[PDB]
This record gives structure tokens, C-alpha cells and sequence, in this order.
């Protein structure tokens, strides 16, 4: 838990438009060319959401934004990045040991899942470094000091996300949902290709990812950002942790009914917010 | 003009042709 | 059901329980509809 | 004229379940009725025509 | 025969002339087959029901069971079972059905407070302790643990919630051990309207029945199909397609012909229900297959009489069926109605309204007399 | 009832037990034929 | 918390009236062996 000396810039929240952006898969069922009617906890139709950014500035001021956030029934996450600087996330009410913590990290090879009671530094973040100017690798020593009476751990999904490259803008419009029902911690998920620069207008469906039955509650969350041992900006000889660029928006689910389309094929093509 | 219609017959609910063919009909008018 | 009043039953019974008084409730007063639109059915068909 | 159907109690209510019949056979004469009515409207159907 | 049925349904011993809808046919499924994943491997029960150390009701000792074979014949064998009531379900099904996850949550309390541990219920342990949701689904539990959860000088490991500012909700553990404060002074410590919420069981060989512990285990389940996950010990069978069967896929269970379908589901897609929500797809546990389910032929029957004073031969219409699908059917003796007319290989005659089976198709056109339908009718006649 | 499903209730239940569920999907199933004959009669007297 | 508690065969009937009915006081004197509320949930008692 050692955070070296940074000119923190205060978090800002921008606000912007969801469009039609936050729609999943209420369920596992498969139906075709069908006009579904259902009641589900969705991000509504331009809803209006909170923008973030994660960047660092040409005069050593660098924005580490990690603000703690509340939870509510569920949270869409949006996130446009190159360097991948947003690698997981944290969940709890106290977020110390007193009370049990979910963590979801990104270990550059795979991907961690812990439900501990966690001993939460005041921003835990992830320390990546180059080991003998060789080796780019990654450290959770940041995060927590200590984990005990661990009840859930998962080491899996061996996906490095965006391989594509950077062709239109990072190729990496990752789109998330967590949602809390019954004990079951869902994760939807989608990896839209961006056409443009920022959040584009268009719709796709987020298939599930991933629901973990852990049990636990959940009513605050927060971002875990990426720190770099610099060498990451050619050109600047400034010796210290760097950040790259990355833009991240944050939306609630709502209690909303939709109506949703299913093409021949299976898929959700469109919806319509019938409380719009 | 006249699956919504395979799922109707596939719980007791079917649909009797009528008596008269659509050719006989014409024959009358 | 124990009584007519919907707030009634809400307010002296937990939930377990007051759903057999709203089912009652519920049963009754569907009934009470479905007789009265097949009447009006039956009478615009007269009219029409 | 317009459609003749048929519908099928045992089918539609306890379909093939034969526990759920025998509770159905409680009810008395309710498909007999609904039965007769369906074939009474196909009846007229081809009358009209 | 045809002619009978058509006696009983009119409840006369004469028939007059004319076409009678007298019952409905279906075939019937040949063989039953059932597909469970690999899973072999047996859940912990064991280890959660003989545990060496049990929780405080209070803290009460929440156990995930998943990915396993819930073989319950275990649960018998280390069991005098005190207590064995299962709420949602039939414990005697219980080694039939897949269950979505399953929650052990095991405790320590008095014996006269079993009765406490079900939906609905009120007192101390219920109201401070544990509180089960009123639609709760799933088992509970409870046998004497007197032999190992007893002191000479008193087992005062065990503590309970007794004062609490609220009714604990549904699947809620409360932990704190802020002091209980009666009104509204604010308490220091212990003294007037201060009292410590947890109180030490002190269970001891001495005590009585009713006060000695018991240990309580809950099993909540999730009666889902489509995760699947953990079900009891059966053994799948082989799958057939094209045929008429019972199929139990993984618990769900139905009776149709299974056939390969071009339906591309999603990865994460289990099966599929068509436009009213009926189950059209699914999915094999094992070969992860796209199968169509259709259910098994059925329609009505009809007997043609032209008058039980006339004659008694009788004509049957088998309505909305292909011919060959009634003849599979005989063939293979699965059509319900099991009087079967006599076929000569000219009694048989396809119509638009059904198969006709006993009647001859004559080339000729008269007025109508017996109406079949789609401009077919039937008449008595050299 | 507990599910629609006829299947369902028969495997998660004793007989004894299941037949309340059954009988409640018995009641819901004979309105619903119910409601379709009458309003099939009211059309059909309508279309002749 | 009477002193003396009338027989089984002459149980002492009390009338209580005209006086707001605040219940937590029972929860203080009653160990609550048997807490059985027929026909009113005891939770809402305080609401009535
Ligand atoms: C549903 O998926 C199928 C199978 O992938 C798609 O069918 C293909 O369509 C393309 C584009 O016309 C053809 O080149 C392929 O030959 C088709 N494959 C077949 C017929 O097996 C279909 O287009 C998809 N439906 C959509 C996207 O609406
Ligand atoms: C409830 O108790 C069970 C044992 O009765 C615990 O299960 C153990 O969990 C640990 C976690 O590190 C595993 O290493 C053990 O193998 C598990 N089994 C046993 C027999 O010890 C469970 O963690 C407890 N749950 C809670 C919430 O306290
Ligand atoms: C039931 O017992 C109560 C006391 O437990 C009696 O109430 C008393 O009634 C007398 C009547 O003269 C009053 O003076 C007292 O103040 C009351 N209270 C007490 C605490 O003694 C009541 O009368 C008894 N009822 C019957 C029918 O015997
Ligand atoms: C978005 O929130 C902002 C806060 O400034 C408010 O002005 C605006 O009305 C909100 N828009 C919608 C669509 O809710
Ligand atoms: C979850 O934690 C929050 C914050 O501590 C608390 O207000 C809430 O009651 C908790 N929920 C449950 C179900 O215990
Ligand atoms: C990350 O992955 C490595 C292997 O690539 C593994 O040994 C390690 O335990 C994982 N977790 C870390 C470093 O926290
Ligand atoms: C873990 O559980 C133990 C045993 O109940 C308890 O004493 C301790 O406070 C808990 N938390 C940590 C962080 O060890
Ligand atoms: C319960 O029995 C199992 C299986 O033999 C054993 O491993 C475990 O230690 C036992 N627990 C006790 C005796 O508390
Ligand atoms: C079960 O095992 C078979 C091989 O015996 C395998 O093909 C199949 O995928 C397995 N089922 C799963 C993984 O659900
Ligand atoms: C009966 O089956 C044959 C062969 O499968 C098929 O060609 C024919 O169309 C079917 N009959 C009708 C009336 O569709
Ligand atoms: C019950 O308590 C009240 C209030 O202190 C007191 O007046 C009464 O005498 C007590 N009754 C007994 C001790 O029988």
C-alpha cells in the first residue's frame, strides 16, 4: 500500500447520453424472429450517465481517477482504452476486513475472481512494472495487504481481451453489466469495434459472461487502474509512473420493461423502452 | 391470407378444413 | 376473505398470509368482470 | 363463415397426465359442453357457407 | 370398437346417421431416455454434515454445493434424522431432480427450537438467529448432537442472538455485538437498558431433551433448468432420434420426437421456447446438441355410421394425420385408441381432412350425405 | 401455482401435495376454454 | 405481571380500553415460550 507522491487531479464527472447502449440477455433461453415483452433490470434508454477520465498530462499533473461509486440494483460500465489501464474492479459495503469484498482483477494472463475480507489500501491499483527491462509484468501488491477467510476464489477466462489491435479507435468499446440477484453476481459483457471516437450510436446486445454464485453484499464499487514504471511515452525522460489514456462511463439499472427483438438467428437486433 | 399455428395444434387446439374447397365456391359463384 | 378492503388485509397480515385473502379478493372480483363484459358483449350484439 | 376448431380438454388442460385427468373428471361435464359448442359453431360455419 | 365408442359417447345403443367426433388419438412414445452430464464425482454432504465444528446459529455456517452428484442416500446413513422436512419438494423425488446450486446452512440449536427453523415461524432464534424466506424451496434437517456438542462444566462456544433492534430478513446473518439499547439513552456498557444481544447456549449432558443441542442443517435449492449443474445419481441413457419417447434432459421432462435442428444457439443459450413459451429446442448435456422437440402425433377421431339400423360397419377419420404416420403408428402399435379397423390396402384414403380408413374412394361425385370435409363425404352405398 | 408446468409439479412433489398445485392449474385452464368458447359462440353469432 | 393468576375453569377476564396499546412492553417481562397471533400479524401490532 505505497502510493508514491502525485499532483492528483480531483475527480470530474462529466455527464452524457446512453442512447440506446446497455441492453443484454435477460436470459438463457434461445428464441427466434420473436417480439419479446420482459421485466428486468435495464440501463433505460437515454439514461444519462457519468463520464471519467484516466489520463496523464504532458506538465507531470496526472488524473488517477479511482472514485468509489455507488452500486444501487446494478452498474453498466463502458470503457474505451489502448493500453488497458482499466484491469478490474472492487465490491463491498466497507471495503475493509471487517466485511467480506469482491475483487475482480486482471492478471495479464488470466483473470481473478476473490471474495475475501480483504484489507483494502485507501486506492488500491494494480502495479505493473518491467522486470530486467525485459519483462512487462503485473503485481496486486497495490491492492491489499492481506486476505483471510477467503469463501470464493476463480482463476479462469484465459482472454486477453483485445487482440484485434487498434485499427478504428483501440477496437476495444468494452461494455459491461454487473447485476446482484439472489446471490448470483452476473457479468454481461461486450466487445464492440468503434466506429468513430466515443461512444457510438448504434445497439448491440450483451451476452453474459459470466455469474459467479457468491452470495455476498454488494452496494459500492470501484475502478482499478493500471500504473506503469514509466517508458511508456517515447521521448520523455521524466522518471516516474505513468498512466495511459482511457475514457470510462458509468450508468445505473433501473426496473424497466422492454421489448425486445429476436431475429431467425437468435439475436437481440433491437429493443424498444416502453417508459420512454 | 390465412410457429404460431404448429403450437396452437400441438396442445389439443386444431383447425377443421371447411366442407366446401375454395374451388367448389368458385364453382358456385 | 376476512374482508372486502384490500389496505385491510395489507395492514393485519404479513404477506404469507395475506395472499389467500388477496387470491379470494382477486378470484372474486375476476369473476365479477368476466360476467360483466360477456353481459355487454351479449347486449352490443342486441344493439348492433 | 370463419375458422372451425377443435380443442381438446384432456390435452389442453392435463396434457397427457393421468393425474391430472382423474382430478379433471371431478368437474363433471364442463368438456362435453365446451365440445358441443365447438362442433355446434363448425356445424354452422358449413351451414353458412 | 369405433362403433362402441361412438355408442358411449352418444350414451345410446342407437346411432343415427352422420359423423361423430368420438375421441382423439395419440401415439405413444416406444422408449424413455435420459441425459445427465458427466458429473461422477460426490458432493461433500459428509463433510458439511460431519463436521468436526459447527457454527453459531447466529453466525450460521453458509456451504456451497455445486458441480457434484447429490447422491442422498448418504444422508440417511449418519442421520437419526429428528427432523426431516422438506418444504417445495418431495424428499422421496429428491434423487431425481437437478438443482441449480445447492446452500447447506448448518447451526447449533436447542432441541425445542426446531420448530423455529421454517417460513413463516416466530421467536427468538427466528426473528435474531435465522430466518427462512417465506417461498424458501429446498430441506431441513435437524438430529441431536448431545454426544458431541456438551460439557461437564458447560459448552459455552455456542451463543445466540437474543435482543436485536429488527427481525432478521431472509438469509441474513447478523454478527455485531453492539450492545441491545431499550428506548433511547445511548449505552456505554453494561447496566440499565443495556444487554449484550449474544448469550452463551451453556449446553451440558445434564440438560434435558428438549434443551439439549441439535445441530440444523437447511438445504436451499434452486429449481432451475436452465443451469442444470448438480442432480442426483441416475444413469443416462443412449438418445434416439426421430422416435416418439420420453426424454429427461438434465430434469426437464417431455415426451416428442427429438431431431437434428438447424437452430444456432449461443454459446451461453441452453435451449429455446417458441412464440408462446413453449420449449421448441434443447440442448444434450453430453454431445452439446441442438435437438428440435416435437411432440408426438395426436388428433381427433371421428366415426362415420350410416345408421346402427342401416349397418354396423363404421368408418374412422383420423383428423389432420398423414396416412403413413397412422400406419407407422398401427405398425408399431403407439396409437392410443387401440381398436384398430381392419385395412385392406383400398380401406385407406388420404384427405385433406384427416386419413380415412374404412371407407372406399369411389370415382364418382354424388350429393353429399355424410360430410368428411375439404369436399369429401361418405354414404352407404352398393 | 408453484410452476405451469404439468411435468414439473408430478416429479417435485407427493401426490398429496401436488394436487393442490394441479388443481389450481385446473381452475386457471378451464376459465381460459371457458373464455374462448363463449367469446368463439358470441362471434360466430355474430358471423352468421 | 399480576400476582395471582385465577384458575384455568375461571379464567380472569380484563378489559383494556380508552389507553394507547404500545406492545413493546411485552417483549420485556415475557420470556415468549408461545407468541402465537391468529388472524393479525404481530409485527403490524403497533399500526392498528
Ligand atoms: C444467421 O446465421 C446464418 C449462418 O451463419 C447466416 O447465413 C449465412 O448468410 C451469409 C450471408 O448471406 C451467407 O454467405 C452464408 O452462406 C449463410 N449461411 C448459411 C445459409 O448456412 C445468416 O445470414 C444469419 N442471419 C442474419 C445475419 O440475419
Ligand atoms: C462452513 O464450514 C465448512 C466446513 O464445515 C467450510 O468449508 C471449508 O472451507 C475451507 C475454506 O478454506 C476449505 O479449505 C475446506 O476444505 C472446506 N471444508 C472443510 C470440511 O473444512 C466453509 O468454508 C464454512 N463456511 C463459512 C462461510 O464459514
Ligand atoms: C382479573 O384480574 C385483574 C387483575 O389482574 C382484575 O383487575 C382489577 O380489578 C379491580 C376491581 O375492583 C380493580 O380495583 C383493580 O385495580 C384491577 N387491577 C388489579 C391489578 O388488581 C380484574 O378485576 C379481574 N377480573 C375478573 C373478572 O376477575
Ligand atoms: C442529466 O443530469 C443532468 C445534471 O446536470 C441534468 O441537468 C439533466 O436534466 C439530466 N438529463 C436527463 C435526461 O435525465
Ligand atoms: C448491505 O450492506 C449495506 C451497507 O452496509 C446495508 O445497509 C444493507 O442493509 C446490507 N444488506 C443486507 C441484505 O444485509
Ligand atoms: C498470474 O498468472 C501466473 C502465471 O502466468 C500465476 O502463476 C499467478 O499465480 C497469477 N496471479 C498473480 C501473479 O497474482
Ligand atoms: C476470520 O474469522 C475468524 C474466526 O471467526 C475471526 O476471528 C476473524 O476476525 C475473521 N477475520 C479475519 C480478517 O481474520
Ligand atoms: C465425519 O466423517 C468423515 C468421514 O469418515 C470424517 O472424515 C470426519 O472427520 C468426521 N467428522 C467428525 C468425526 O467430526
Ligand atoms: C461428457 O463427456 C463426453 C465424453 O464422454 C464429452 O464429449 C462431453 O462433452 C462431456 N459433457 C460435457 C462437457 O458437458
Ligand atoms: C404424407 O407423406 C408423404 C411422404 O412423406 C408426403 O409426400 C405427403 O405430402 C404427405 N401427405 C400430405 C397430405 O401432406
Ligand atoms: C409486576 O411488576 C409491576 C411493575 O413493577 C409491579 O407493580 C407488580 O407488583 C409486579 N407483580 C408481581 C411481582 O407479581
Amino acid at each position: 500500500c505505497v502510493m508514491p507522491l502525485f499532483n492528483l487531479i480531483t475527480t470530474t464527472q462529466s455527464y452524457t447520453n446512453s442512447f440506446t447502449r446497455g441492453v443484454y440477455y435477460p436470459d438463457k433461453v434461445f428464441r427466434s424472429s420473436v417480439l419479446h415483452l420482459t421485466q428486468d433490470l435495464f440501463l433505460p434508454f437515454f439514461s444519462n450517465v457519468t463520464w471519467f477520465h484516466a489520463i496523464s498530462g504532458t506538465n507531470g499533473t496526472k488524473r488517477f481517477d479511482n472514485p468509489v461509486l455507488p452500486f444501487n440494483d446494478g452498474v453498466y460500465f463502458a470503457s474505451t482504452e489502448k493500453s488497458n489501464i482499466i484491469r478490474g474492479w472492487i465490491f463491498g459495503t466497507t471495503l475493509d476486513s471487517k466485511t467480506q469484498s469482491l475483487l475482480i482483477v486482471n492478471n495479464a494472463t488470466n483473470v481473478f475472481i476473490k471474495v475475501c475480507e480483504f484489507q483494502f489500501c485507501n486506492d488500491p491499483f494494480l502495479d505493473v512494472y518491467h522486470k530486467n527491462n525485459k519483462s512487462w509484468m503485473e503485481s496486486e501488491s497495490g491492492v491489499y495487504s492481506s486476505a483471510n477467510n477467503c469463501t470464493f476464489e476463480y482463476v479462469s477466462q484465459p482472454f486477453l481481451m483485445d487482440l484485434e489491435g487498434k485499427q478504428g479507435n483501440f477496437k476495444n468499446l468494452r461494455e459491461f453489466v454487473f447485476k446482484n440477484i439472489d446471490g448470483y453476481f452476473k457479468i454481461y459483457s461486450k466487445h464492440t469495434p468503434i466506429i468513430g471516437r466515443d461512444f457510438p450510436q448504434g445497439f448491440s446486445a450483451l451476452e453474459p459472461l459470466v455469474d459467479l454464485p457468491i452470495g455476498i453484499n454488494i452496494t459500492r464499487f470501484q475502478t482499478l487502474l493500471a500504473l506503469n514504471r514509466s517508458y511508456l511515452t517515447p521521448g520523455d525522460s521524466s522518471s516516474g509512473w505513468t498512466a495511459g489514456a482511457a475514457d470510462y462511463y458509468v450508468g445505473y439499472l433501473q426496473p424497466r420493461t422492454f421489448l425486445l427483438k429476436y431475429n431467425e438467428n437468435g439475436t437481440i437486433t433491437d429493443a424498444v423502452d416502453c417508459a420512454l | 391470407t390465412l410457429d404460431l399455428i404448429c403450437a396452437q395444434k400441438f396442445n389439443g387446439l386444431t383447425v377443421l378444413p371447411p366442407l366446401l374447397t375454395d374451388e367448389m365456391i368458385a364453382q358456385y359463384t | 376473505a376476512i374482508s372486502s378492503v384490500l389496505n385491510d388485509i395489507l395492514s393485519r397480515l404479513d404477506p404469507p398470509e395475506a395472499e389467500v385473502q388477496i387470491d379470494r379478493l382477486i378470484t372474486g372480483r375476476l369473476q365479477s368482470l368476466q360476467t360483466y363484459v360477456t353481459q355487454q358483449l351479449i347486449r352490443a350484439a342486441e344493439i348492433r | 363463415s370463419m375458422t372451425k376448431t377443435s380443442v381438446d380438454c384432456t390435452m389442453y388442460i392435463c396434457g397427457d397426465s393421468t393425474e391430472c385427468s382423474n382430478l379433471l373428471l371431478q368437474y363433471g361435464s364442463f368438456c362435453t359442453q365446451l365440445k358441443r359448442a365447438l362442433t355446434g359453431i363448425a356445424v354452422e360455419q358449413d351451414k353458412n357457407t | 370398437d369405433p362403433l362402441s365408442e361412438t355408442k358411449c359417447t352418444l350414451k345410446s345403443f342407437t346411432v343415427e346417421k352422420g359423423i361423430y367426433q368420438t375421441s382423439n388419438f395419440r401415439v405413444q412414445p416406444t422408449e424413455s431416455i435420459v441425459r445427465f452430464p458427466n458429473v461422477t464425482n460426490l458432493c461433500p454432504f459428509h463433510e458439511v454434515f460431519n463436521a468436526t465444528t459447527f457454527a453459531s446459529v447466529y453466525a450460521w455456517n453458509r456451504t456451497r454445493i455445486s458441480n457434484c452428484v447429490a447422491d442422498y442416500s448418504v444422508l440417511y446413513n449418519f442421520a437419526p434424522f429428528f427432523a426431516f422436512k422438506c418444504y417445495g419438494v418431495s424428499p422421496t423425488k429428491l434423487n431425481d431432480l437437478c438443482f441449480t446450486n445447492v446452500y447447506a446452512d448448518s447451526f447449533v440449536i436447542k432441541g425445542n427450537e426446531v420448530s423455529q427453523i421454517a417460513p413463516g415461524q416466530t421467536g427468538n432464534i427466528a426473528d435474531y438467529n435465522y430466518k427462512l424466506p417465506d417461498d424458501f424451496t429446498g430441506c431441513v434437517i435437524a438430529w441431536n448432537s448431545n454426544k458431541l456438542d456438551s460439557k461437564h462444566s458447560g459448552n459455552y462456544d455456542y451463543w445466540y442472538r437474543s435482543l436485536r433492534k429488527s427481525k432478521l430478513k431472509p438469509f441474513e446473518r447478523d454478527i455485531s455485538t453492539e450492545i441491545y439499547q431499550a428506548g433511547n439513552k445511548p449505552c456505554k456498557g453494561k447496566g440499565p437498558n443495556c444487554y449484550f444481544p449474544l448469550q452463551s447456549y451453556g449446553f451440558r449432558p445434564t440438560y434435558g431433551v428438549g434443551h439439549q443441542p441439535y445441530r440444523v442443517v437447511v438445504l436451499s435449492f434452486e429449481l432451475l433448468h436452465a443451469p442444470a449443474t448438480v442432480c442426483g445419481p441416475k444413469k443416462s441413457t443412449n438418445l434416439v432420434k426421430n422416435k416418439c419417447v420420453n426424454f429427461n434432459f438434465n430434469g426437464l421432462t417431455g415426451t416428442g420426437v427429438l431431431t437434428k435442428s438447424n437452430k444456432k444457439f449461443l454459446p451461453f443459450q441452453q435451449f429455446g421456447r417458441d412464440i408462446v413459451d413453449t420449449t421448441d429446442a434443447v440442448r444434450d448435456p453430453q454431445t452439446l446438441e441442438i435437438l428440435d422437440i416435437t411432440p408426438c402425433s395426436f388428433g381427433g377421431v371421428s366415426v362415420i355410421t350410416p345408421g346402427t339400423n342401416t349397418s354396423n360397419q363404421v368408418a374412422v377419420l383420423y383428423q389432420g394425420v398423414n396416412c403413413t404416420e397412422v400406419s407407422v403408428a398401427i405398425h408399431a402399435d403407439q396409437l392410443t385408441p387401440t381398436w384398430r379397423v381392419y385395412s385392406t390396402g383400398s380401406n385407406v384414403f388420404q384427405t385433406r381432412a384427416g386419413c380415412l380408413i374404412g371407407a372406399e374412394y369411389v370415382n364418382n361425385s354424388y350429393e353429399c350425405d355424410i360430410p368428411i370435409g375439404a369436399g369429401i363425404c361418405a354414404s352407404y352405398q352398393t
